[PDB]
């Protein structure tokens, strides 16, 4: 009765054993001391599977005691958890420790997850080819230094520089994708993947499979995330002189990357940056004529984000006063003024056997279409940089064992959940889906192994609420995309008036327009601000046309080979990578971080929450304790039943426990029971 | 909701609903009251179109829609409406939780007791607020203009009330009331219209005939020489336009429809006229207290600002009442937000603290206890 | 057939069969709608000769043929021809096994009921559709130019309807209809070209007549000093040829020939023509609701191509209507494609999903379900 | 001309113009009010031709005329028909002299005020009538129907107006004005024949619809069995023949043209229906006398005449007023010539003598006496 935890404020569970209190009624001391007058029993450990309580509070109180004893504490679990220590790894990434994990099997792989990579390299060997591991942590976790430290084990394991052309390469892949977002002013790019296919055992192969970029980017933009690293690298000025020749303005003067004021940023030096970009591409191998004509491109971009689109029906077509940087646009793009300019206001494909139609598009039509046109441009550049990336990066000759790494943008909070943040939730409620269906097929696998016939879902029913039904939430976006004059509150009140009940999801409060939403992260009202203007999207085929055939050589290889919803083909390339993921053997790994001081010994419990409750870990506690968490063998019971008070006289002294093949697969709440009777 | 928790004030009052906060100078919602529904069978799929339009999104698309008036003549005939009213206008206007703050109603003199225990019982059990007082419209338009003693000579588009009040005390032997208010104004001004050639018939155009009124209509101070020199010329003759584009003209009818209140004779009702109301109710005081009430008898309420009103309601005072006595008429000039100023004070700046009807008190005693309480 | 389940949306429309799958931005079938017949002794054997020509061979070989239009004035007279038409453009244009995917017909308004319940009974029990819709021909123009809300003037060479719809709602009470289409104005034009000398009386020469009147043809601006100025010069006097290699020349009839839809007297019909059905039409609407109208007034349909509609309509709308009243005419250049752009949203990007008729209600209710449902 | 000085009675009342002396106790005029006009082009020399056809010539000829109805919801539109109407009626039908009798005209209540000046200025300034009076087709079907006193319900072609007279007195403030009448009963008919297939579309055909209404329509009991049971067997259906010699069959039809004059939102106007502007209408009145007009209701003009209207109203009035309360509808068979027959007694038979406006008055006082006399 005495020995239990309590939740306060700083300490969110803080396992206090003074007093047998009350059932509610909880007064007693703490560690803090006296308290007033309900947490959990209370009982720098390797592994709480044979824990007493399985509960947030013995679980924060080993997180607390493994960073008091500097320990990167990975609990087994079928997936690992280390944390960022902020701090040098002496005799753990060393050669000796990586000769140690090549050798120990069962002693090293506690805490060291080298050790761990080489049990998943063994079991590449072991005839599992197709096999990845998860890599769970925010920014600022340090999943970088511990991809590159998994990749160095693996080259003392595999054997067969593919690391240092990596490291080379991240530079490049940063530069055109990071920004300054509300959780790093050098933000992540996007979603990455890495494959090291091995020539048996000799892991020869590269290959990358990143894809589902910030597309939204390009335009809309309400916060220091706006300038892309490479967009305000060439607002930095990397060349003078080819800035007249490019006729470059401002920071401030190109309007669509004029968002949200954040044009100096104390946090990079875009212009020596923009220097070791350039650097880097030399080092992938592109040419300076290459360079110039990527430079080139995105001023064009620029120019054309410049180029204001105006209003007889005046409604139906445009004008020209800052005329200067539509003809910079069309001279940088090298194309026809007059053709770039019916191009953008007429979008006439109207074709029916032999006849042809110009529907002169509207002005608002008529800024979409301009939008359309530069994700275009944009998603295309990043595309031959990525095959620019795959060219210099080499793969193996027909290799058919690889092994995976990914890394993608998780779940996360800000002010206002953006469509973008939506999207971003989406991707991270689908990859927690099958998280948590590798883990329940872990847990039917140790179910199966011990003989235990134990006898999540509404996951299932947030995806299908959000995007999977033919009536779906992204599906009802994209319905009120279409229809014209679908007024923002009128789309959120349908928004809250279909699937109004029978969800974790419901209206907002006595506010405009929000629709809150309980993910597996927690709740989370995304603020409807406009994201039914974020997601039209429209794909033209003579902009194509133009894209392929104008004058400039390298942006008619960057579109030599020439349904409308951004959510929908957000949803097939999900879908897509998710069906690729499914493929391979999965493993997971926590990275933590002490991002409250950045330094070591020092621990952040609401930072820690939320990192357990973003990557799912205690999802996946919660998951675990749901089956039979508690598991002790028949010897150990007996053990247990003589400190209480052999499986035949266990259970006629006890007598949701089921003894398995040698095992006792019970709850854990039935062993603090047990605890509670041993110690009463 | 509020960074305080002051309390609520809003008065529903048939006409305009206009609400705020307590302890400001300024009404902070405003709209025409009025419950709108579709007639017409919908085929464009996907524009809202939901069955209950309300307030100020109402006047936008007026054309398509039956009107439903829900409060009339003081009464309040159905209770859907005002259950939909309040509820629009505590979510959408001042987004506040309904349950932080009291609130304070208001009414005429003289209404049904049902009425009463209705809206103290629906507050309380649907909305579930702290705390509920019910004020009269006679009263709080003194601590608007300043604690002047006199007759409110108040009327609304709901009703016409004479209250005197004397020194902190009300007389309820002697207040009055009649029906002729803005309704009946707008009614006879369609039966007036109709004399010139133009026709109106169907409720859509009755907020159109209503900013007419609100606009070219002035009480004359004279009403034969008036009526017959205007129909001796056009000098009187304006125009206005209709919101197709149409350009219709007014004849004498500028002044003949507000003419009718003081002779309400022409529509059929009987009584007095309110100049005489407001001299009879005197006159059911006592001899003592009378020279103050003759020069403090206040106006209020959005009908009494036709441009003459003061001069016409001072002369008939004049020729009415006994000679010799100084008469005298303030028109405070915001006379159409006067109650909901009054409102203002005396929520916030009294002692009005255990006066208000604790929700306790509710659960104990029923809705019958805001009988004997509030007044 | 396809390679998605989406539903299938064709207009008949009497004129050119508009077919294609829904979710596309073009049509990807379309022929004149015709039935030819064989009427000459045959004597060489093998050419195949077989006695249903329909579509576009029907046009090859129309020298030998006699034409069989199907669909008059929006009624469908014959229904083997329309039983044939839709099995031609099923099976062999968009070669789609017709079980496979629901469809969505149309009409014109005010049309017949037995033609409904004809054509809703016919690909339920003959084709075995899985769903069936009817739209109307009033509506789908509106989701074609985006959502304006106005009058919506489609004439095709059924009919001509005069629908308004407002902000979601439609009127039934005020929409028109009228006969002078495109057939009406080829048969004046066979009459007319025979004042200068020429002259076609079989039907073979009816989609010849047809081509000249949609290349040569031109709305006046003033239909008095054209009429007089024409006759005084040979400016306005083209050519041109006819397939055997001949040259007509065309007098003032380029305009006369459409000169007749703003004056339909000459052809002995009585009647209001079409800018003063549109002016009746706006009438009868609300006096609250008229002035979008004005400024949203969307033309449609293959006849309102003729190149001076705009300009002839806004002037007599200008003179007609009141004055201080701003009048403004869309007129999108795709609208000979309008309603099956029209059909392409309403069909795939919606929530039209339970709207459609299952056809196990069908099976339960019998044809006149159609009549409950889809209006 | 006459054998007696006494004075000319005649209704012009939209529809058909009822004319006759007084005294007599049958109206020795009628026909159809219309003015005719040729259409098309003339040839044939010699058969009159004249372009000016009114009346009982009118619907002889009515295949080759245009239709021009002078007088539309009880305003006269254009005075040169009325001018010729007039004149025509005089010296063809009764043959007489204007200027030896006085004449006795009527009107609607609440009809705008230039046309009764126009038509008081009219007779004397272009006939040169004697004297002249103005009456109201309220008023004179209890002096019909003997003096019973009570609701006058009464709907011709041009309106329907429902005046409450008690006594001896009539009360202006609550008589009522709707506009369905004969007319948009005929236009709804003709969108209704068009559902079954057929189709009328010119002026021609009004005529010979309004014959189908005058004979085969009835005004069912229940709106619904009897919706439903027509439509379940056609045990209702009938027949007619259009004087070509077709056979026309008419489905439920029978009932439901006139069954909109018991729920008038199918045409689109927003009001009551003429039951429930009976009972408003009563509800305006005093709670002294109510009961005498519940039993002493009286019906009129021709738009009455449906088999089935007394019983409908009766359970209408029954289900609508308080319970125990005796209803009794007067029906009287005359009724379709109530309002000359009332025209009959009032001229002739009274002290109406120096009532009448003597013309030196009119060339003393100018047209707007007749304001402020005969009402
Ligand atoms: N020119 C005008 N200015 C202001 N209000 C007017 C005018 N003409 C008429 N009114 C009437 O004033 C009324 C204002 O609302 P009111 O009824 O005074 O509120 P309350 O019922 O709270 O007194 C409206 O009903 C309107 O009919
Ligand atoms: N110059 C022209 N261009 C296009 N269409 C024309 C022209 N002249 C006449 N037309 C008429 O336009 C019609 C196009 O088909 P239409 O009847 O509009 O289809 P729908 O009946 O579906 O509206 C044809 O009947 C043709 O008679
Ligand atoms: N079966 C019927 N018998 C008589 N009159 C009918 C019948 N059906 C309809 N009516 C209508 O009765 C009207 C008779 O004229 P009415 O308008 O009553 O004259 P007034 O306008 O003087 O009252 C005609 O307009 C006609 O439309
Ligand atoms: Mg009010
Ligand atoms: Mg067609
Ligand atoms: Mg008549």
């Amino acid at each position: 009765g005495s020995p239990a935890w309590v939740e306060d404020v700083e300490t969110v569970w803080i396992e206090a054993t003074v007093v047998k209190l009350d059932g509610d009624a909880i007064t007693a001391r703490t560690v803090n001391g006296d308290l007033v007058e309900a947490l959990p029993r209370d009982e720098g450990v390797d592994d709480m599977t044979k824990l007493s309580y399985l509960h947030e509070p013995g679980v924060l109180h080993n997180l607390y005691t493994r960073f008091k004893h500097d320990e990167i504490y990975t609990f087994t679990g079928n997936i690992l958890i280390a944390v960022n220590p902020f701090t040098r790894l002496p005799h753990l990434f060393n050669t000796y420790m990586m000769k140690q994990y090549q050798d120990a099997q069962p002693g090293d792989l506690n805490p060291h997850v080298y050790s761990v990579a080489d049990a998943a390299y063994k079991a590449m060997m072991e005839e599992m080819k197709s096999q990845a591991i998860l890599v769970s942590g925010e920014s600022g976790a340090g999943k970088t230094e511990t991809t590159k430290q998994i990749m160095q084990y693996l080259a003392f394991v595999g054997g067969r520089s593919v690391e240092q052309q990596v490291l080379q390469s991240n530079p490049l892949l940063e530069a055109f994708g990071n920004a300054k977002t509300v959780r790093n002013n050098n933000s992540s790019r996007f979603g990455k993947f890495v494959e090291i296919q091995f020539n048996n055992g000799k892991i020869s192969g590269a290959a990358v499979r990143t894809y589902l970029l910030e597309r939204s980017r390009v335009t809309q933009i309400s916060s220091p995330e706006r300038n892309y690293h490479c967009f305000y690298q060439l607002v930095a000025g990397a060349s003078p002189e080819d800035a007249e020749r490019l006729k470059l303005g401002p920071p401030d003067s190109f309007h669509y990357l004029n968002q949200s004021k954040c044009v100096e940023v104390g946090a990079i030096d875009d212009c020596k940056e923009y220097q070791l970009t350039r650097e880097a591409m030399d080092i992938v191998g592109i040419t300076t004529e290459e360079q110039e004509a990527i430079f080139r491109t995105i001023a064009a971009v620029l120019h054309l984000g410049n180029i204001e689109f105006d209003s007889s029906d005046a409604s139906e077509v445009s004008t020209e006063k800052s005329k200067f940087h539509l003809k910079a646009a069309a001279e940088m793009l090298m194309c026809d003024e007059q053709m770039l300019e019916k191009s953008l206001t007429t979008r006439i494909m109207k074709a029916t056997r032999t006849e042809s139609i110009t529907k002169i598009l509207n002005k608002s039509q008529a800024t979409d279409n301009r939008d359309s046109i530069a994700k275009t441009i944009y998603a295309k550049l990043f595309d031959w940089l990525v095959n620019k990336v795959n060219k210099s990066i080499g793969q193996d000759p027909h290799s058919t064992v690889l092994i995976g790494v990914l890394d993608i943008y998780g779940f996360e909070s800000f002010e206002i959940n953006s469509f973008e943040q939506f999207c971003i939730n989406l991707t991270n409620e689908k990859l927690q889906q099958h998280f948590n269906t590798h883990v329940f097929k872990m847990e039917q696998a140790e179910y199966r192994k011990e003989e235990i016939n134990w006898d999540f879902v509404d996951n299932i029913d947030v995806l299908d609420l959000i995007e999977k039904k033919p009536l779906g939430i992204i599906a009802l976006l994209d319905e009120a995309c279409m229809l014209p004059r679908s007024t923002a509150e009128s789309f959120a009140r349908k928004l809250g008036d279909t699937f109004n009940n029978h969800r974790r999801f419901s209206k907002h409060k006595f506010k405009r327009t929000a629709f809150t939403i309980d993910h597996y992260a927690g709740q989370v009202e995304y603020r409807a601000d406009l994201f039914l203007e974020k997601n039209k999207d429209f794909v033209v085929p003579e902009h194509q046309q133009l894209l392929h055939a104008s004058r400039c050589a390298f942006v008619s290889g960057l579109f030599p080979a020439d349904f409308m919803s951004i959510g929908s083909q957000f949803k097939l390339q999900l879908a897509a990578l998710m069906e690729t993921l499914k493929l391979t053997a999965p493993h997971y790994i926590r990275c933590v971080k002490p991002n409250m001081q950045l330094k070591p010994q020092i621990f952040e419990n609401k930072n820690v929450l939320q990192q357990l409750r973003c990557s799912g870990v205690l999802e996946a506690v919660r998951i675990s304790c749901a089956g039979f968490p508690t598991r002790r063998t028949f010897e150990e019971f007996l053990d247990r039943f003589g400190l209480l008070h052999e499986k035949v006289a266990c259970q006629n002294l006890l007598e949701g426990y089921q003894i398995g093949k040698t095992k006792v697969f019970l709850r854990a709440g039935q062993m603090a029971i047990l605890d509670t009777l041993r110690s009463n | 909701d509020e960074d305080e928790t002051t309390a609520l004030v809003c008065d529903n009052g048939s006409g305009l609903v206009k609400a705020g906060f307590a302890g400001d100078d300024a009404p902070r919602a405003v709209f025409p009251s009025i419950v709108g529904r579709p007639r017409h069978q919908g085929v464009m799929v996907g524009m809202g179109q939901k069955d209950s339009y309300v307030g100020d999104e109402a006047q936008s698309k007026r054309g398509i829609l039956t009107l439903k008036y829900p409060i009339e003549h003081g009464i309040i005939t159905n209770w859907d409406d005002m259950e939909k009213i309040w509820h629009h206008t505590f979510y959408n206007e001042l987004r506040v939780a309904p349950e932080e703050h009291p609130t304070l109603l208001t009414e005429a003199p003289l209404n049904p007791k049902a009425n009463r225990e209705k809206m103290t019982q629906i507050m309380f059990e649907t909305f579930n607020v702290p705390a509920m007082y019910v004020a009269i419209q006679a009263v709080l338009s003194l601590y608007a203009s300043g604690r002047t003693t006199g007759i409110v000579l108040d009327s609304g588009d709901g009703v016409t009330h004479n209250v005197p009040i004397y020194e902190g005390y009300a007389l309820p032997h002697a207040i009055m009331r009649l029906d002729l208010a803005g309704r009946d104004l707008t009614d006879y001004l369609m039966k007036i219209l109709t004399e010139r050639g133009y026709s109106f018939v169907t409720t859509a155009e009755r907020e159109i005939v209503r900013d007419i009124k609100e606009k070219l209509c002035y009480v004359a101070l004279d009403f034969e020489n008036e009526m017959a020199t205007a129909a001796s010329s056009s000098s009187l003759e304006k125009s206005y336009e209709l919101p197709d584009g149409q350009v219709i003209t007014i004849g004498n009818e500028r002044f003949r429809c507000p003419e009718t209140l003081f002779q309400p004779s022409f529509i059929g009702m009987e009584s007095a006229g309110i100049h005489e109301t407001t001299y009879n109710s005197i006159m059911k005081c006592d001899i003592d207290i009378r020279k103050d009430l003759y020069a403090n008898n206040v106006m209020s309420g959005g009908t009494t600002m036709y441009p003459g009103i003061a001069d016409r309601m001072q002369k008939e005072i004049t020729a009415l009442a006994p000679s010799t006595m100084k008469i005298k008429i303030i028109a405070p000039p915001e006379r159409k937000y006067s109650v909901w100023i009054g409102g203002s004070i005396l929520a916030s700046l009294s002692t009005f603290q255990q006066m208000w009807i604790t929700k306790q008190e509710y659960d104990e005693a029923g809705p019958s206890i805001v009988h004997r309480k509030c007044f």
